[PDB]
């Protein structure tokens, strides 16, 4: 008899540009967005 | 006059543009070292 087993290995590493994601390049919401502090940076480190 | 004739210095001037910039600092809080985000893609890796 044979028993078939998967087991994960991986997932798919996505890293994501915070400032483009939230803002789309825009000078008005990233200066909404300084307010949050350093949320882009915190974003970009955890996934890194 | 001739006498006690001096040689003066010169001074340089640079146009202020509209920029990110990424500030250290000190434990004095003083500014002692800074990123021009723009300037260069390891700059750009500092800022985000």
């Amino acid at each position: 008899g044979v028993t078939q087993e998967f087991i994960e290995t991986t997932i798919q590493k996505i890293t994501v540009d915070c400032k483009q994601y939230v803002c789309n390049g825009f000078k008005k919401c990233e200066d909404l967005l300084k307010e949050y502090g350093q949320f882009c940076s915190k974003i970009n480190q955890a996934l890194h | 006059p001739f006498n006690d004739r001096k040689a003066w210095a010169a001074f340089y001037i640079y146009k202020l543009h509209p920029l990110t910039y990424l500030l250290n600092f000190d434990v004095e809080g003083y500014i002692t070292k800074a990123v021009d985000c723009g300037y260069d893609d390891f700059a750009q890796l500092q800022c985000s």
